[PDB]
């Protein structure tokens, strides 16, 4: 429930991720005193992430992993602006993800494996680990699939409103479009 | 007690043993302080010049084992300014190289410099132990940043 | 009524002596480094 | 041959000094 929440801006320092599990979660780990739990927060009016309570991060600091810093071009100890986010107000109607294209690459070139990756399994893992989160084009993410680490870049996103039988909306490559993941989004995987 | 008799040489022998054992026991700062005393008691004496270089090196090494690279740099500068024989010495260059490696967080470069110094001047057991500790600290910081 | 050019060729002369002016410096150099190392120990 | 000779003498002198 996002109806009521403090929208005041906060300046937060970027730091090393607390550990690998939090980076695998791709949720901004914040203290209880910073922001409520399980709410979407925007950073620099561009980068949207889901908050999760974390006692290992003191109030006034925001945790990021390597891919997010690559996306934002941030260094360690950099100050970033953080505010509340409301995608439903911003988009109006197109609040869901219709079709999402993901380029898949090996994080380590020496970890190339000739195993057959099932795209349905990748999509199922994407939905299972990540539900009701906001994603934008060029957003980067790290997947641990059967012990294999992969870098995923959402090359393009399509935003559709509930009740639209056909996806007549144009697929947008611009970072403005954002949506909410659902269990029916068509996930297309391309080589990196 | 030897310093009480003005027996500088015997006092220095005892303080060398004390500082070596303190540094091996993890008391790096106190060993660095005893090496400061040894250095000061050996300045200007032509006879201890060769021990003097060694003292400067060891002091820096303890300061690197305490992760205080700034103090190691200050020790290097002090030795370069106060003792000309230390300025050109292999020990000063080695300490500089170790400080540079520590500031860069590159454990492999530290190991390379250790091998290079070993080839020209054998690292005794004490130096090997302290250098291994310094490498361990660099590697631990590297792991903490990933 | 015509005119001529000329050319150069480098002759074993350099095939040897110039390559030797690398090998024979670095290698005698190796002897001198050995001398220096021994003198360092002796001085200590 | 001169310098080897020199090296040989220095090595001998190192031995005497170790003694």
């Amino acid at each position: 429930d996002m109806t009521n929440m403090d929208t005041r801006t906060r300046h937060l320092k970027v730091s090393n991720c607390p550990n690998n599990s939090y980076a695998l979660a791709n949720v901004a780990a914040v203290s209880p005193n910073d922001f409520p739990n399980n709410i979407y927060i925007i950073i620099d009016n561009l980068f949207v992430f889901t908050t999760r309570h974390s006692n290992d991060i003191p109030p006034g600091t925001i945790g990021f992993n390597g891919n997010q810093r690559t996306w934002g071009g941030w260094s360690l100890n950099q100050d970033v602006q953080a505010k509340a986010f409301d995608l439903f107000k911003y988009s109006g109607k197109q609040s869901y993800l219709g079709s999402i294209d993901i380029d898949i690459s090996f994080r380590a070139r020496g970890k190339a494996v000739s195993t057959v990756f099932d795209q349905d399994e990748l999509a199922k893992q994407f939905v299972r680990c990540y539900e009701s989160q906001i994603f934008s084009p060029t957003q980067y993410l790290i997947m641990e699939f059967q012990g294999h680490f992969f870098d995923l870049k959402i090359r393009n996103v399509q935003a559709i409103d509930l009740g639209d039988i056909e996806p007549t909306s144009a697929v947008a490559t611009g970072i403005e479009t954002k949506g909410i993941l659902t269990k029916q989004t068509q996930i297309n995987f391309f080589k990196g | 007690w030897y310093a009480q008799d003005q027996s500088v040489a015997l006092s220095n022998k005892c303080f060398i043993k004390c500082a070596d054992l303190k540094a091996l026991d993890g008391q790096y700062i106190e060993a660095s302080d005893i090496y400061s005393k040894l250095i000061k008691s050996s300045m200007g004496n032509r006879l201890s010049q060769w021990s003097l270089k060694d003292y400067f090196l060891k002091k820096g090494l303890c300061q690197l084992a305490a992760t205080d690279a700034v103090a190691a740099a200050r020790t290097l500068q002090e030795g370069q300014s106060e003792d000309p024989n230390f300025a050109d010495s292999r020990e000063s260059n080695f300490l500089k190289s170790l400080i540079d490696a520590v500031n860069e967080g590159d454990s492999e470069q530290l190991s390379e410099h250790c091998k290079e110094f070993d080839n020209f001047m054998r690292l005794d057991k004490w130096k090997i132990t302290i250098l291994n500790k310094i490498k361990e600290s660099i590697q631990q910081q590297e792991d903490d940043l990933l | 009524g015509q005119q001529i050019f000329s050319q150069a060729l480098l002759n074993a002369n350099r095939r040897g002596e110039a390559k030797t002016a690398l090998a024979e410096v670095q290698a005698r150099h190796q002897e001198l480094l050995k001398l220096e190392k021994s003198m360092a120990e002796l001085t200590q | 041959s001169r310098t080897a000779e020199l090296q040989a003498e220095i090595d001998d002198t190192v031995g005497i000094m170790r003694d």
